[PDB]
């Protein structure tokens, strides 16, 4: 993930609706457990500390993330992936007869 | 006393229906722009012959592979094999198998497989249509789709399977309804039919498709199949030749309970009597979505991929396809990202 | 910086003890506003209702924990993500999301609670006044009080039909000196019901509700202190009436009852005789306004007392418009009353609010921002009345802080707008000839 990055107001929303204060732990299976059974686990090593635990939920459909910049050879700012986002056309389609078919009102 | 009916299926996106088995990249080789699933059992015969029959049961039976040794290619290219002839089939490649690149990356390390008979030729079982068709017609009757179809008195909730009744009854006229109608599976199609889609998930709080490491084995779109119903009761009878307009319904209901709260050009549109069947349509696919609600995301509550508010949109990638009709050159789906509906169908009844 | 991050509502107690709920807005750049919502009423035919959650365990049936959860679960989904300065946009949005003309599913007092909050919040992002920022750059008039001083009727057990009586300084020069006036009389008040031994405490709008011998001896008293504080009545201070002959009116005979609050030895009046009362009591004292002269659903009898009086007297209708737009149209086309009574909490939202005030302007109307019988610290209606220049503000009396608020808010008000602020009194009066 370089193409973009975290979006500012959803920085902001996480921020100040405290949804890393209200954090859920997991299991290796993907359980929720405690903070001190998940602390427990990490310590003896049956779970892995990073891929264990989620920041709450955060309310509004916010778009969590924007676009990332960076320096062209002259010095003007540009989106990482807009001008190397595509090059061919694909081809395609297939305009597949079927000529025999109902349609449905 | 027997009504006959034919239901011509469309598929409008992949469909895949499967038998609980895997394919591991050790068994299958990507090259000339196509995956070959060859026949283990001659391969391993055309291997011992070449005095390479303890290299490959190494190769097979080591656990941990690093990376590369994980691949069947790399078996074939380290020991300086080039025969290809090793039965099987072969799946066309079509670019939007996987996000990453299939030969590069760990990629596709394992498929799943779509069922197929004794002679390896794939077919929809009859079972299969009959629990789509089933789910359309509890969810589009109100004496079935109510409170009462589920079960309280537990430690959690779940389906009043004696809700329609079934079996025989002590004293009791038989009243099973779903024995009278009787779907039949098709006749087999071929593996040129097949493709090889990658499950997308499209959140509508995220407003982004993230992919996820699960490769279908799965029928292309525009695939046309044959099935019989038959009908043995007058009830059952009125309830088929009810199939359209109680889809038709089902999906609207679905539409304005789900499919509502994502971008237009996500959804497929309907040239016939709208379906999902198989793996991957969805949860609220397969239940009965009014009263499932609630239930079905509470199952989730405490599992680390939690279902958030209802849900995610699968939306698989898979060649799009210009198709001619009447009206004249119609898209099967409205988006430039190549974003199939996975498990939409379409179908057509008629009454032979 | 300016969208909204944040939506969060919790439950309070508004002035009378009951609860009510308060909406925080927070926006990206960290703009702050909080909305507080009056205690209205649950129940109306085509009026905004407001959730409560009937538990008689807690709080006698009058929680509002169902409409915080409307507001944290439903509202603040919807509502986040938007611009903190669309608020037009908001509140179409959540009056969307109901989907009910009087906002029974998501409750008025949510949707009145985040309007406010989302409004309170875009002038803290754009460094405004309130004011200036609901009304725009025009805002200048400070709102003529109608003090409510006396109570009666329901409100009392005295012999005394009519439910208030308001004190009117219209003859002062500026806002504060209008306060000043309004605290004296109000002060002088007392001291004549302490030398008469009436009781001196107070209800539920910080005035007075003594037993009288009856309204023409109510009014006489409000004379006298107006006298002993040293201004002239009918030239300074007049004299108003909340007479809400809803309470006493009799459906079924067609008659107005005045024996259900000044005993059985009462007058019953008709339409004719109710028309003559109001204009004998006008005649004899100086009555400026007349509010809720008749009954909310008797039509003829409006319009005939619109013709009677409505050249000299305000009529404002509280319960016959019950801030709807609808009624409002209505009544402008029947040239029934010459005022209506704006309470936001009524209608729901500050755009309808604010619509409702521009369509009685249209059409010679007065608006007059009023207040409810449980308010709170939140004196917003300040800021709506200077807003949209109304000139006049029934803010209740001059003793609690639910009514001191607003009239500390309105002297802020004046305060900041300087030599531009205009106390206009009698000219607020635009419905009346002269």
């Amino acid at each position: 993930m370089k193409n973009f990055k975290i979006s500012s107001t959803y920085r902001a929303a996480r921020k100040q609706q405290k949804t890393a204060n209200r954090k859920s732990f997991y299991n290796d299976e993907g359980y929720m457990i405690s903070p001190s059974e998940w602390a427990d686990g990490v310590i003896k090593g049956l779970i892995n500390p990073k891929n264990s635990w989620s920041n709450d939920h955060v309310k509004g459909y916010l778009p969590r993330v924007s676009p990332r910049s960076h320096w062209t050879k002259n010095g003007y700012r540009e989106y990482l992936g807009i001008g190397k986002s595509r090059d061919i056309p694909e081809k395609e389609p297939e305009v597949i007869e079927m000529m025999d078919l109902e349609l449905v009102v | 006393d027997y009504r006959t009916f034919k239901l011509s299926l469309l598929t409008l996106a992949p469909i895949h229906i499967g038998n609980g088995e895997k394919y591991t990249s050790r068994e299958f080789i990507y090259e000339n722009k196509k995956f070959y699933f060859p026949d283990m059992g001659k391969f391993y015969n055309k291997m011992v012959e070449k005095r390479l029959a303890e290299k490959f049961e190494a190769f097979l039976i080591q656990t941990r592979p690093n990376a590369r040794n994980n691949r069947l290619i790399s078996f074939l290219n380290d020991n300086r094999i080039a025969e290809r002839s090793f039965g099987g089939y072969s799946i066309s490649e079509t670019g939007l198998e996987s996000d990453r690149n299939p030969n590069s990356a760990g990629a596709i390390n394992e498929v799943n497989k779509f069922i197929r008979d004794a002679f390896g030729n794939p077919y929809i079982p009859g079972s299969s249509l009959k629990g789509a068709i089933r789910t359309i017609l509890m969810n589009t009757t109100p004496k079935w789709n109510n409170e009462n179809a589920v079960n309280d008195f537990g430690r959690f909730p779940k389906e009043n399977k004696n809700l329609i009744p079934w079996g025989p009854k002590k004293g009791k006229e038989y009243d099973d309804l779903f024995n009278a109608i009787r779907v039949s599976d098709s006749k087999p199609f071929d593996n040129k039919r097949l493709i090889l889609v990658q499950k997308w998930d499209y959140s509508a709080k995220t407003n982004k498709a993230k992919p996820l490491p699960l490769y279908r084995e799965s029928i292309s779109p525009l695939t046309k199949i044959e099935f019989e119903i038959t009908t043995t009761t007058d009830e059952a009878g009125r309830l088929i030749e009810e199939l359209g307009k109680r889809a038709q319904a089902f999906y609207k209901d679905y539409k304005a309970f789900f499919l509502s709260e994502f971008p237009d050009d996500k959804i497929q549109a309907n040239l016939q009597y709208p379906i999902y069947l198989g793996a991957g349509s969805g949860a609220w696919t397969k239940t009965l979505f009014k009263q499932a609600d609630g239930i079905l995301q509470r199952r989730y509550s405490r599992m680390k991929t939690k279902m958030v508010k209802k849900g995610v949109l699968k939306l698989t990638k898979a060649p799009l396809k210009i198709v001619k009709i009447p009206s004249g050159n119609h898209s099967l789906i409205k988006n430039h990202e190549s974003f199939y509906e996975m498990g939409k169908a379409n179908f057509m009844i008629k009454e032979i | 910086m300016s969208i909204i991050t944040d939506v969060y509502a919790r439950e309070v107690l508004d002035s009378r003890g009951n609860p009510t709920l308060e909406v925080e807005v927070y926006t990206e750049s960290g703009a702050f506003g909080r909305g507080m919502v009056p205690s209205g009423a649950s129940t109306g035919e085509h009026e905004a209702v407001e959730l409560r959650d009937g538990d008689k365990a807690r709080y006698g049936g009058l929680g509002t924990q169902k409409a915080v959860d409307n507001v944290n679960n439903v509202i603040a989904e919807h509502i986040i993500g938007f611009d903190v300065r669309d608020q037009q946009g908001i509140d179409r949005a959540m009056i969307a999301l109901d989907g009910t003309p009087n906002k029974g599913k998501l409750g008025a007092n949510a949707i009145l609670g985040v309007s406010i909050a989302v409004a309170r919040a875009a002038a803290d992002y754009l460094e405004v006044p309130l004011y200036s920022y609901l009304g725009g750059f025009n805002t200048k008039v400070l709102p003529t009080p109608m003090m409510n001083i006396i109570n009666g009727g329901s409100h009392s057990d005295a012999p005394i039909a009519f439910q208030e009586f308001m004190i009117v300084p219209a003859g002062a020069p500026t806002f504060k000196e209008a306060l000043r006036w309004g605290a004296e009389i109000f002060h002088a008040l007392k001291k004549i019901l302490k030398e008469r031994g009436l009781e001196t405490a107070v209800g539920d709008e910080g005035g007075f509700a003594p037993r009288f011998n009856g309204t023409e001896d109510g009014v006489e008293t409000i004379i006298k202190a107006i006298e002993a504080a040293g201004y002239v009545p009918g030239k300074d201070v007049f004299i108003g009436l909340d007479c809400a002959s809803s309470e006493f009116y009799d459906a079924e005979h067609k008659v107005y009852g005045y024996t259900k609050f000044e005993g059985e030895g009462a007058a019953v009046r008709t339409a004719a005789e109710q028309i003559d009362y109001l204009e004998e009591l006008v005649n004899k004292y100086p009555i400026i306004t007349i509010e809720d002269g008749m009954d909310e659903n008797d039509w003829d009898g409006w319009k005939a007392l619109t013709e009677r009086l409505g050249g000299k007297v305000q009529l404002v209708g509280d319960d016959f418009f019950v801030t709807n737009t609808a009624y409002l149209e209505k009544g402008i086309a029947e040239h029934a009353a010459n005022s209506i009574l704006i309470k936001v909490n009524q209608i729901g939202t500050l755009t309808e609010t604010f619509d409702a005030i521009e369509m009685a302007k249209e059409a010679g109307y007065t608006a007059v921002v009023s207040h409810r019988s449980g308010e709170t610290e939140d004196s917003t209606i300040a800021d709506i009345a200077v807003a949209t220049n109304a000139g006049q503000i029934k803010t209740g009396s001059l003793s609690r802080t639910d009514r001191i608020a607003k009239y500390n808010q309105l002297l802020r008000i004046e305060d900041q707008l300087g030599e531009v602020a205009e106390y206009r009194g009698l000219k607020s009066f635009y419905n009346l000839k002269k």
